[PDB]
């Protein structure tokens, strides 16, 4: 049950890795503004300042309250 | 203007060696000789380290690289207000005339020159990876 | 305890899709690099100049994540 | 006095005052009311 | 070798050429700017990629550009 | 007396700069057919350290 | 050529108008702040005197200033030590029971449940556990009255009033040329003589009238308050004469030669108190009074305003040889206008007497009551070996920095350093192979012993059993000191120290020193040490020697000293300043003082520190460092895995503070690691979209926010590995060492 | 009661947590005297738990299993069963604060921008106007709403720079 579990959770999180590294790769190499003009795929690009603000201050958020917790505990 | 021909009966600065002078590469592949001329005697600093004293009058010197021959240029220059040039020089014997390129230093603009590798357009102007893909090799978008 | 290490992981999820996520919108450019799309996915760097542009690829920002991947796993 | 003064308003001086506040007005809170859990 | 380029939003301030350790850029003469000097690039071949030049530029963005190419003795500054 | 006048305020249209939509006051305007006349000086600097710039006259929108 | 006090009147002015305007003292900071990386700077370049201005009349003045303000900082510390002593300890208690009541000098507020580290030390007192040694250091000078040390604290933060004066006097008022800080052969004329000369005098002095006196009336079972107090020993020849009869004959045999009369209070008696496990203090006596002679005839060597003295210029320069060129040509003006090479030989020679000091004092304690305190002979010899190591690194860079910035080609051509420059490749080259060496057969030993342990064959491991390295040349070495008293030393009573042989000294049930039997374990953590000190020295010399210069950058000097990088050109030139070779000297110091202490705390914890019981001594491992010690598997079992019981279950006792800093310190050196795995292009993008955050709520601060340095990086992550690591070190030693010490 | 726990004031693990830590600060008051520093010192903390006891099972916490008080995190569990005081009264004070401190620092900055020189206010506090803006900061809720409906809390798209995507 150990080595199982273990085993898969640490695959899944390098496969996830590698999604977005993919993903990344997507954007420089065969992103086209052009073709997507106003889809979806271009407004992700159009608001990314807010959705990496707003994970920073999520991640912030947990990490101070996390931390600050157990510190107290 | 005329291009100079290297004279390899030059008298070199009194120099006491070191270990940071040619290797195999000098023998085997290519080499660089500097050439300058020197109003009178001084004790400059070598890029391969150490102090050496130039000479009056024509100074010659070898190299591993291009880019401690210029080191050397530019602390001639910046130091001592002297007109220093160097040479490829190949294991057959072939010299080749590296800088300056027509006689006139690079950062002051000179008549017969023409630009190469310049692009008539900005950065924000250069078109997208995809438009580059499927090439014969690595292309970059800014190489065209 | 579950509730506390329930925050650590989530912690851990929404830190590293935050450097995942960043790294694949700012590949094509930032307003450090307003170029990057051009040097492609993995690069060293774009030199001292600037202030500074070590780890500026999305190449790096993965480089960062998979830390961040390990520790939440 | 003015460049003491200007002095005294840098962000080390101003920062060190009020945490020194702060602190001394969390640290006296909870020595008048000791072990406070809840509201 | 490595590639690089000067576009055309170079004022000819001759920073770069300066800032250049290995005789790579000069200045030819131009017409789109106050000084008519443009940078140029004829000895590619030297480039080590050091991005002095990127450094010493003083356009918003740069006028002169490196990308890493494919790595030679003289690319990479080897003495052997 | 083409482009935007001496000493007035004028916002940048050019992606690629750093100061992109920001605002900066107007220095001097070549007269002539040069590709950036523009002068434009910024209180804030760039990652560079340099606080001015030429841009195009359809890169300056008046703000 | 006359050695005289010159001297400039009022040359600034005593104003606050400077303190307003911050960046002052550079060129580029006194225009103010634009971004959030001037800040930075503003205290990067505080103390770097010779970037503000290239006069060195100024940077002198400054240097002068600077050390003023910093006795005055030392005085307020030494001031507080001896207050907090008077006023908030149980020294008088402990005085009566040295040997049950612990230690301790820090009481804390009762605080949001803090109340719990005032701790039970014994004596009708509660607080911390103190292990600098203090009531050990006060024990040997005489004191026996809190008013005493109280007298001390006021006279310290006199002290402190008048060195800050003297700094302000002598940077505002009267400031001297630059004719009087060259006068190197008068500085040290002075130095030998006055400073450390009439020092070791006087404190001779003390120690014959006060220490010797009341510290023998205290081994001898005299209550601390019926001792007579120092004015009254120093008043009348009675009582002197009573405890040593030659004090009847007053100062007349010093005079006529009849120094043998004086035989009670300076002798060579050797080893250790048997009453108190310090050494003799007539022995120290002695020594003090010897020392004092020695430098005071030393001190009148070099020529001032006379003809008689030497001059140092021509010393160095009539040693010179066939295998050397020139030789010292030139040497003495690049020490007379060179702080940075100044720094560099004193920094070195500082930091190696530091590490000597720590070796010395648990070798030879000379504290009455300090060997059987492990707590204090553990922490003073772990900090005092962490002082020496950091100040070496400090010589290195200082070292460099003086290579690139105050090194002049012109006056180097043929001496030893321009020799040196030019074959540093030769020197880096076996530098580095006798690394390499010294690594393989030093952790391939390690290795090999974990495997063949691991694969069930203890025969072909190398330990006493198996395969024994003995350290034959140490051995033979203490076998010839223990001996010594017999042959070569026959004025001598003991030998210098019990770890070379012999019978061991207790006090208390504790065993105060006890010999030291090194084998294979010692062997091999002895190249272990020797392996780091050379990949240490390797890393320090190539940031040295090719500070300037090397084969991928030959114009380094241009680019300074302190420099990021020269881009990713040439397959990428990341770290070749001599700063980045310094950064990288700091963390193999670290490893390398870690072990250090690692093998001190195992092997004293192991085979020397214990109890005494009937009939045999028992340690406290048992004594397995010399069958556990020679694995990597041992050391992580018996000395990490065991050792740290203590550190981890403290909470809830006086000793739960070290847990948690066990556990805050395990998180900054953690938090090294973001500092020193990333770069700085990552962050000022996260950075832009933080700043746009900002710009949408319209709380965008005027100074713009940008990323640290690539500099700034790696030093806040060097500093912060080094702060978790030592300060994770620190709470696990104290906490195991107070809890069975 | 609420996920299966016991309140503190009938819970045994409590009680015999309670007696354990008087009866570790008993112990080690027995080996002082009694008119000493000391054993007042320790008597002062032995008082100061019982009426940190006394006030936990006062107040009508929830204790688990290891006799550790519990906190009720949902406002419905919180408001139905008397637990708003452990996280929702807190809450809202730590959101008063908070708006307080950001209110406050925003003002500074806002009436700073004007100035002819911003970044030397903002390394040099100019102490009468922030002490002036941290007082009336006290209708900092009121003011941040009032700024919302009027639309001036928030920076058009046009005025703020971002990447050439
Ligand atoms: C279906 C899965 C899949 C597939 C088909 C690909 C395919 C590709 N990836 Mg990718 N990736 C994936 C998953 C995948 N990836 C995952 C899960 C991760 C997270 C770890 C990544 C992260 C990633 C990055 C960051 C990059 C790619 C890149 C690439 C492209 C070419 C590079 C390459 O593969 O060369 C060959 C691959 C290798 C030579 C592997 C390197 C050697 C590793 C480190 C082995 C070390 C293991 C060690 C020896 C274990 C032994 C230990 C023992 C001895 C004790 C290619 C199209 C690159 C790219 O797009 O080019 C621009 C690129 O930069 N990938
Ligand atoms: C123990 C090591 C450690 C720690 C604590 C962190 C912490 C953090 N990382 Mg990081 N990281 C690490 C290792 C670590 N990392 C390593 C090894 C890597 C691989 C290189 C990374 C790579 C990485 C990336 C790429 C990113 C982060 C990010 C973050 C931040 C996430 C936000 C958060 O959780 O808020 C919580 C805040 C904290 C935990 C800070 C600690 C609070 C301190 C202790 C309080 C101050 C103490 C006291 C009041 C004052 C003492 C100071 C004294 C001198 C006066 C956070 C500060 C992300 C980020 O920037 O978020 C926006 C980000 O993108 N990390
Ligand atoms: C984000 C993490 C976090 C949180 C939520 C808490 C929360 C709390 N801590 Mg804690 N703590 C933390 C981190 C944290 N801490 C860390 C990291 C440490 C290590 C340094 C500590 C160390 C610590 C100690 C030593 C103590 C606490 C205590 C407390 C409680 C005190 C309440 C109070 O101050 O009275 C009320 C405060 C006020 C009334 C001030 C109000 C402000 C103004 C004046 C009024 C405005 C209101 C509208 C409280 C519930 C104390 C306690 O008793 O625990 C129960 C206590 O002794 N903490
Ligand atoms: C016998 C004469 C004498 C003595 C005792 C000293 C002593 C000292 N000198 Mg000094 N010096 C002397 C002669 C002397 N010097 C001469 C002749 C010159 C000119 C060539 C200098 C030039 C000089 C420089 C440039 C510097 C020193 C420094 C120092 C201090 C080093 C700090 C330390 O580690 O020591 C131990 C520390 C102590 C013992 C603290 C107690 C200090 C007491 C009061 C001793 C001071 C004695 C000194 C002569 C002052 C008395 C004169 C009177 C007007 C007050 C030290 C106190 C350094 C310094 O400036 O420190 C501030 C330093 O940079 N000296
Ligand atoms: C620097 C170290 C030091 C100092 C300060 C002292 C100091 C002292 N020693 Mg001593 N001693 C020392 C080292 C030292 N010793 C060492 C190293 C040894 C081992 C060799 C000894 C061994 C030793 C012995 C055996 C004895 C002493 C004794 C003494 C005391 C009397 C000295 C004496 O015999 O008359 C010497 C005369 C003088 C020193 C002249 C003093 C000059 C005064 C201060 C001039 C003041 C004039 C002023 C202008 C007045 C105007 C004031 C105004 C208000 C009116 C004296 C307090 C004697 C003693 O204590 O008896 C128990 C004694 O018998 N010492
Ligand atoms: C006699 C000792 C001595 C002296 C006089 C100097 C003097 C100098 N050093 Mg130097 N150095 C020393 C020892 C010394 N150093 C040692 C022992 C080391 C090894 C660590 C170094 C390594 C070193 C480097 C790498 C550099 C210098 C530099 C400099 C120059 C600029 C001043 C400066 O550092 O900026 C200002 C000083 C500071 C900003 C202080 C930093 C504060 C640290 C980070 C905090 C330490 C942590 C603290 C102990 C724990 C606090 C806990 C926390 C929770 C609060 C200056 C001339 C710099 C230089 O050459 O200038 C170009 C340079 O880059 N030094
Ligand atoms: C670098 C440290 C080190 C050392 C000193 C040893 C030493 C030894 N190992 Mg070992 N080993 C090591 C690391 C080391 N090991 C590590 C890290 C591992 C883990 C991978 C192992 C795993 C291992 C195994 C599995 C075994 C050994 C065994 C042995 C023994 C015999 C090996 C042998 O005969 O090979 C032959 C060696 C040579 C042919 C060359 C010797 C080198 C010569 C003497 C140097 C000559 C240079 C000379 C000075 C040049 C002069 C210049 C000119 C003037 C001529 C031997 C005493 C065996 C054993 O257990 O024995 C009982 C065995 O079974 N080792
Ligand atoms: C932050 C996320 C969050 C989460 C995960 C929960 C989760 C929960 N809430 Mg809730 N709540 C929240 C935020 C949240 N709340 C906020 C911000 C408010 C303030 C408006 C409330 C106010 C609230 C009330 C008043 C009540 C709950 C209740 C509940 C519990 C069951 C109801 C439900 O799931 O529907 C989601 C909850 C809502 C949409 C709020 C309206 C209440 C709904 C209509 C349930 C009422 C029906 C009935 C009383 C259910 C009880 C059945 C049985 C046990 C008797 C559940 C564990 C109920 C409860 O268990 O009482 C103790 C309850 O009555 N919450
Ligand atoms: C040890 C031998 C010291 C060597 C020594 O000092 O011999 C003495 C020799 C003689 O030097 P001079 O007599 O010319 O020196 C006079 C002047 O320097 C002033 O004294 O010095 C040298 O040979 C320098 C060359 C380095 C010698 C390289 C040998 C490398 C062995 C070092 C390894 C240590 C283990
Ligand atoms: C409650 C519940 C339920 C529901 C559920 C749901 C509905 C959920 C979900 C879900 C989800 C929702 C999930 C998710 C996932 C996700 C993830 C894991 C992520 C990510 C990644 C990505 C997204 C990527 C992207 C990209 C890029 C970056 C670029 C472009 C391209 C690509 C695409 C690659 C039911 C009733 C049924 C049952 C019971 C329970
Ligand atoms: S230090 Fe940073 S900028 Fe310099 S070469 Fe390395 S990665 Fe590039
Ligand atoms: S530094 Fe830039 S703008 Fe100046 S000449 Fe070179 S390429 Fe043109
Ligand atoms: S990268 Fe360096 S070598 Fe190449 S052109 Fe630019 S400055 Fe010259």
């Amino acid at each position: 049950q150990a080595a199982l579990y273990t085993h898969h959770q640490y695959i899944a999180g390098f496969i996830m890795c590698g999604a977005f590294a993919h993903g990344a790769i997507f954007f420089i190499r065969d992103y086209d503004p052009e073709q997507n003009k106003g889809n979806v795929l271009a407004r992700m690009l159009d608001h990314k300042e807010a959705l990496i603000s707003h994970l920073s201050w999520v991640s912030l958020f947990l990490g101070f309250h996390t931390l600050g917790l157990y510190v107290h505990n | 203007w005329t291009v100079p021909t290297l004279n390899p009966d030059t008298p070199s600065p009194i120099f006491g060696g070191s270990t940071g002078g040619l290797l195999r590469k000098a023998q085997t592949e290519e080499f660089y000789v500097i050439t300058w001329e020197a109003k009178k005697e001084q004790i400059f600093e070598m890029p391969t380290g150490g102090a050496a004293i130039m000479r009056q009058g024509p100074n010659l010197l070898k190299f591993g690289k291009k880019e401690q021959c210029l080191a050397l240029t530019t602390q001639l220059r910046n130091k001592f207000k002297l007109t220093p040039c160097f040479y490829r020089v190949f294991p057959d014997g072939k010299v080749q005339y590296l800088h300056p390129a027509d006689g006139v230093y690079p950062e002051k603009v000179n008549a017969g020159r023409v630009g190469a590798n310049q692009n008539m357009r900005r950065i924000g102007q250069n078109v997208n990876p995809i438009k580059v893909k499927f090439s014969g090799r690595m292309m970059s978008p800014a190489e065209i | 305890g579950d509730f506390l290490v329930h925050h650590a992981i989530a912690l851990g999820l929404h830190t590293t899709t935050l450097i995942l996520v960043k790294g694949a919108l700012d590949a094509r450019g930032s307003k450090l690099m307003p170029d990057k799309k051009d040097f492609g996915y993995s690069f060293p760097c774009d030199g001292p100049g600037r202030g500074g542009t070590c780890d500026i690829s999305a190449y790096d920002a993965f480089y960062l994540a998979v830390f961040w991947m390990l520790n939440t796993i | 006095m003015k460049d003491f003064t200007t002095y005294l308003s840098t962000a080390p001086v101003i920062a060190t005052i009020w945490f020194t506040f702060t602190a001394g007005l969390l640290i006296e809170i909870n020595r008048y009311f000791p072990d406070p859990l809840v509201f | 070798a490595h590639i690089v380029k000067i576009y055309d939003t170079c004022i000819g301030c001759t920073q770069c050429v300066r800032a250049c350790p290995l005789d790579v850029l000069e200045m030819v003469p131009w017409d789109g700017c106050k000084a008519s000097q443009m940078a140029s690039a004829p000895r590619t071949e030297d480039c080590v990629g050091c991005k002095r030049c990127e450094t010493a530029c003083p356009t918003d963005f740069l006028s002169v550009r490196v990308y890493l190419g494919s790595e030679s003795t003289r690319s990479m500054g080897l003495s052997y | 007396e083409v482009g935007p006048k001496r000493g007035s305020l004028v916002k940048i249209l050019r992606p690629e700069s750093y100061w992109f939509n920001q605002v900066g006051k107007v220095v001097s305007v070549d007269q002539s057919g040069v590709r950036y006349p523009v002068v434009v000086r910024f209180e804030n600097q760039n990652y560079a350290g340099v606080t001015t710039n030429n841009y195009a006259l359809d890169e300056v929108v008046a703000a | 050529k006359k050695v005289k006090i010159a001297v400039d009147r009022n040359p600034v002015e005593t104003s606050f108008e400077k303190w307003a305007k911050p960046g002052h003292f550079s060129r580029t900071l006194s225009k103010g702040p634009n971004t959030t990386t001037w800040i930075w700077n503003l205290h990067a370049d505080a103390h770097d005197f010779d970037s503000h201005t290239s006069d060195l009349e100024e940077i002198s003045r400054k240097v002068f200033s600077a050390h003023f303000g910093q006795l005055g900082i030392i005085f307020i510390w030494l001031s507080g030590m001896y207050f907090h002593g008077a006023r908030f300890s149980n020294y008088e208690a402990w005085l009566s029971d040295p040997t049950h009541i612990k230690p301790s000098a820090q009481v804390v507020w009762p605080i949001v449940g803090q109340e719990i580290l005032n701790g039970d030390v014994g004596g009708g007192f509660q607080g911390i556990q103190i292990t600098s040694g203090f009531f050990q250091l006060w024990r040997a000078s005489g004191i026996t009255s809190e008013l005493q040390l109280y007298t001390t604290a006021i006279g310290g933060l006199v002290m402190a009033a008048a060195m800050f004066f003297a700094g302000w006097f002598h940077y505002h008022k009267a400031a001297p040329k630059l004719e009087w800080f060259q006068n190197v052969e008068s500085m040290l004329n002075h130095h030998l003589g006055g400073l450390l000369g009439l020092g070791s005098l006087a404190w001779a002095g003390h120690q014959i009238h006060v220490s010797l006196p009341v510290n023998k009336l205290l081994d001898a079972g005299v209550d601390p308050k019926e001792i007579p107090l120092p004015h009254d020993l120093l008043l009348n020849r009675a009582i002197m004469a009573d405890l040593y009869p030659s004090f009847a004959k007053g100062i007349a045999p010093f005079f006529t030669l009849n120094w043998s009369e004086y035989s009670d209070f300076l002798t060579f008696k050797g080893g250790l108190n048997p009453v108190t496990g310090g050494l003799w203090l007539s022995d120290t006596a002695h020594h003090h009074v010897a020392i004092a002679v020695l430098f005071l005839v030393a001190g009148h060597m070099y020529r001032t305003n006379w003809g008689i003295g030497h001059s140092m210029k021509e010393i160095l320069e009539a040693h010179r040889g066939p295998f050397t060129g020139e030789g010292h040509v030139g040497l003495y003006e690049i020490l007379t206008t060179s702080w940075h090479a100044q720094l560099a030989i004193n920094l070195a020679l500082f930091g190696s007497l530091s590490i000597i000091v720590a070796h010395h004092m648990y070798a030879m304690p000379p504290y009455p009551y300090l060997a059987t305190d492990y707590g204090t002979q553990l922490s003073l010899f772990t900090h005092h070996t962490w002082i020496g190591g950091f100040c070496i690194v400090g010589a290195g860079a200082h070292a460099a920095i003086f290579m690139v910035r105050d090194y002049d080609p012109t006056n180097n051509y043929n001496n030893l350093l321009d020799r040196v420059i030019r074959h540093r490749d030769a020197i880096i080259s076996h530098l580095n192979w006798v690394c390499i060496f010294l690594g393989f057969h030093s952790f391939g030993l390690y290795i090999h012993n974990d495997t063949m342990s691991a694969l069930g064959r203890p025969q072909d491991m190398f330990s006493d059993t198996a395969i024994q390295l003995q350290p034959v040349f140490a051995q033979w070495i203490q076998n010839t000191h223990f001996l010594a008293p017999q042959l070569t030393a026959p004025n001598a009573l003991a030998a210098t120290s019990l770890t070379w042989g012999g019978d061991l000294v207790a006090v208390g049930g504790k065993v105060a020193m006890m010999p030291i039997s090194l084998g294979t374990s010692d062997f091999m953590v002895h190249h272990i040490h020797a392996f780091t000190i050379h990949v240490t020295v390797l890393i320090l010399l190539k940031g040295v020697l090719f500070a300037r210069s090397s084969r991928l950058i030959p114009d380094k000097a241009n680019l300074g000293f302190r420099f990021p990088c020269d881009g990713p050109g040439r397959g990428g030139t990341c770290q070749v300043s001599a700063w980045d070779h310094v950064f990288l000297g700091l963390f193999w110091m670290y490893n390398s003082l870690s072990i250090v202490i690692f093998h001190f705390s195992w092997k004293m914890q192991s085979d020397v520190w214990g109890t005494v019981t009937a009939s045999g001594v028992s340690h406290i491992t048992g004594g397995n460092f010399a069958q556990s010690a020679n694995t990597i598997n041992g050391w992580l079992r018996d000395f990490l895995w065991a050792q740290s019981s203590q550190v981890i279950q403290s909470y809830g006792s006086a000793l739960s503070a070290y847990g948690l800093i066990f556990l805050g310190a395990h998180f900054v050196w953690a938090f090294s690691l973001m500092f020193l795995f990333s770069g700085r292009g990552y962050w000022q993008e996260l950075i832009e979209s933080i700043v746009w955050a900002h710009n949408k709520l319209k709380v965008a601060p005027a100074i713009q926010p940008r990323a640290l340095s690539i500099t700034q990086g790696r030093a806040v992550g060097v500093a912060h590995y080094l702060l978790g690591g030592i300060a994770t070190t620190w709470s696990f030693f104290l906490a195991r060492i107070i809890s069975v010490g | 009661d609420i996920a299966g726990l016991t309140p503190c004031s009938e819970s045994k693990a409590y009680a015999k947590l309670e007696k354990k830590e008087l009866k570790t600060l008993e112990k080690r008051l027995k080996q002082y005297e009694a008119d000493s520093a000391p054993a007042v010192a320790l008597k002062a903390t032995m008082e100061r738990t019982k009426a940190r006891f006394a006030n936990y099972a006062k107040a009508g916490l929830l204790c688990g299993n290891d006799g550790l008080p519990h906190l009720i995190a949902d406002p419905g569990l919180a408001l139905k069963y008397g637990h708003a005081g452990e996280v929702f009264i807190p809450t809202f004070g730590f959101l008063y604060v908070a708006g307080y401190i950001g209110y406050v620092g925003r003002q500074y900055l806002i009436a700073v921008k004007g100035e002819a020189k911003p970044t030397d206010k903002e390394i040099i506090i100019d102490v009468p106007l922030a002490t002036k803006l941290a007082w009336q900061g006290a209708g900092w809720p009121l003011a941040a709403v009032q700024e919302l409906q009027r639309g001036t809390l928030l920076e058009k798209e046009e005025n703020i720079t971002v990447s050439p995507r």
